[PDB]
């Protein structure tokens, strides 16, 4: 199977600022798609196909990247924003979640 | 010193079936994106059709550069 | 519009059966789209189980396909999960989601029940 | 002596590429069989063939060549060979 | 030496996956243009641009990439490389 | 309710052409399904020798493609068998057979006529 | 092209009885089928997919195998069941047929 | 039947934008098939540039990606080229034509518009 | 980037005859076309997949071929047949036009 590895597990931001996040997967993928989790709720989809936001997401969001390093990047982090992030890949049989890099608000 | 020639040879060969076959699927793709087009606009005479013609032409698995790039492979490989 | 909400037990002895439910309203399982099953380890690890499409066409993970059945009840409309064999390592919190048929994109997701494996009560 | 690394490399690039080839057929051949099944449900909708439509879905979701489980042979193959 | 005896089952092997992958292209093609007639033949049920199916329709019959031969011919080469 | 009847003269000299028809009745061989031809050697063993689709393209067997040729009569719901060179090889029993696009699936056949190769009258 | 071994060529048996047929091809193939061949009788439509049985075919048949080696099995044989019985492979063009396992019954 | 009607200026200076518009007669270009760009030059050498689909979906030739895009105007029935960066290689004569979507059948063409780059 | 090349350059010929034409591949392709274009005036379309005459095109013209050797023969030559004519791959992005054979009168 394809080990999709985040870094860092675990980034704190106080708000206003820039953030990135970057999962990079072991081998080549097909689709890339981005789900946050707040404690105690399920997963939200958010990316699909690595750069086009769901419904209900706000503009300040913004994913990308290639080949196998993909990213997700805040241009301007707000108070609502701090959840687990989740980096999920499909490329055959089965499919591979993130380990999870969790925000935090300073 | 023959085993060069045969390896260069053989693998010259393999390199023109990957790209006839990458070819191929590409063809049959835009077609079926084109027939969904087709029989999507004979229903409304809605939705989750966008989602995979999004997903048909956003793929991120290349083909056409690790293609291009076991080409160099042999040629160095040649100069041996 | 579409709203997915599992039910089943919360306590499971090792080596027993476990099954669970996944009402889906507002919609039908045979119409269209992928029906998945996802469980989140404590550890907040996310493994894909497997799904039935809306034809009865289901796949599983390898991982654990021997041990994995999923089910529907079109009358119902409602589509279970079957895991025979169990152990400690099964305790997570369970989740339904419809996919896109081409790709892996849950768009919707249930509340997500928690199915602790242990046999002291 | 470098005629394995060239091989291993020659080897893995190709072994790569025929992976992303099945993928792309499995991925297209989903789309057909839902293409298909969408515009049997509306030709039923317009009112016979619909048994030759289950009879070609069921050819191709029982297809037996099996794409995979010989390419992981061919990874496997390459691994010992590499080791000489 | 063994080094003839790698090189044989790995291109042995790689050339069954060409032919796998070429035949499900081949029908999949089959499917793509009976779908494509019943689609065109439900539109004319409805009821004047009877064109841009057939012109893709012989595109997609009329190819001239082989993968027939080819794949032939590579199966000659590495049985010859053998004899070495 | 497809019903396969096909004739044929039933004694062909060497080196002389063979013409078979196959009608069809309850069916348009124009509307879908291949429409193939089959021939059983008298050792038993059948082989396949070509087909000719609903829209009129054609394959045929790759060790005859120099002498087969299929046609069909749309108006009269027919499609032709032609074997300008024979030999006493040819003496079988020749079947008609409608089987879909996607496999080779023949799930109806005609009576079965029989042909035989000789001078000898 | 692909040669579909089919073993044993004669065999026999006797009512109720259980009979297994191997099919075996050279290389690997796409799609397998099986026909019944009663005599003076055009073959008929048997098994598809290998595993799929033919409409009207008695419940005790039953098809199996994957990879080259398929199976055709019959739960409980009864009197009609004796007749030549053949294996379709389709793969590539062309399509290639079994030479022919003619079953028979013991009196 | 169909008719591309282009236009564009006649003189480009060197090191700046070129403007080029197709206008499309009697069929609508979201309906179906692509729109392509074709230029030739003096030494009367074709070469294809990219299209844009009937769905909006563009390709581009991989020499000229870097400096070429392509829109169009849904109200108008038109489609239009545009490159940033031009030099003297660019006097060609540019064509337009509508293509069936899965081959590079070029079954229609326009009148056929020159455009020379130099500073007179 | 297939490169095709077109033998006969300039070739004069006369009414009545026998007239050939080759554009030959550096490698293989998928599709061929041949198009004729005459002074001052686009390109019209003349053959596709190499043996379908477009319509409205005569009868005295032949295409033919196969690999990466593609034949346009002209039966019956007449002077108002005299115009350049070019042969067209379409294989992978982008497609590549011939050179042009120029086929005068005299």
């Amino acid at each position: 199977d394809i080990k999709m590895t985040q870094s860092p597990s675990l980034m704190s931001a106080s708000p206003g600022e820039k953030v990135t996040m970057t999962c990079s997967a072991s081998s080549s993928i097909t689709y890339m798609y981005w789900y946050q989790q707040k404690p105690r709720s399920s997963p939200k989809p958010w990316i699909y196909l690595t750069s086009n936001l769901a419904s209900g997401v706000p503009a300040r969001f913004s994913g990308s990247g290639s080949g196998t390093s993909y990213s997700l990047t805040i241009s301007s982090m707000e108070a609502e924003d701090a959840a687990t992030y989740y980096c999920q890949q499909w490329s055959s049989n089965p499919l591979t979640f993130g380990a999870g890099t969790k925000l935090e608000i300073k | 010193n023959d085993w060069q020639k045969n390896s260069t040879r053989l693998w010259n060969s393999q390199s023109s079936i990957d790209q006839k076959l990458a070819n191929q699927i590409n063809d049959l793709r835009q077609t079926v994106i084109w027939m969904g087009d087709r029989l999507m606009s004979l229903e409304h005479r809605e939705h989750h059709w966008d989602m995979v013609r999004r997903h048909l032409q956003g793929r991120e698995d290349n083909l056409t550069l690790d293609i291009s790039k076991l080409k160099e492979q042999i040629f160095e490989a040649s100069k041996a | 519009d579409v709203q997915l909400q599992e039910s089943g037990p919360g306590l499971v002895k090792p080596s027993q059966s476990l099954s669970l439910t996944c009402t889906v309203t507002g919609y039908s399982i045979t119409s269209d789209y992928a029906w998945n099953w996802i469980r989140q380890f404590p550890g907040n690890e996310l493994e894909w189980m497997g799904y039935i499409s809306y034809s009865g066409s289901t796949s599983y993970n390898p991982s654990l396909k021997s041990r994995i059945s999923i089910t529907r009840d079109t009358s119902k409309n409602q589509f279970f999960l079957q895991l025979n064999p169990v152990t400690t390592e099964d305790t997570a919190t369970y989740y339904c989601a419809r996919s896109v048929i081409l790709g892996a994109w849950f768009a919707y997701w249930g509340q997500g029940t928690l199915v602790t494996v242990s046999a002291a009560s």
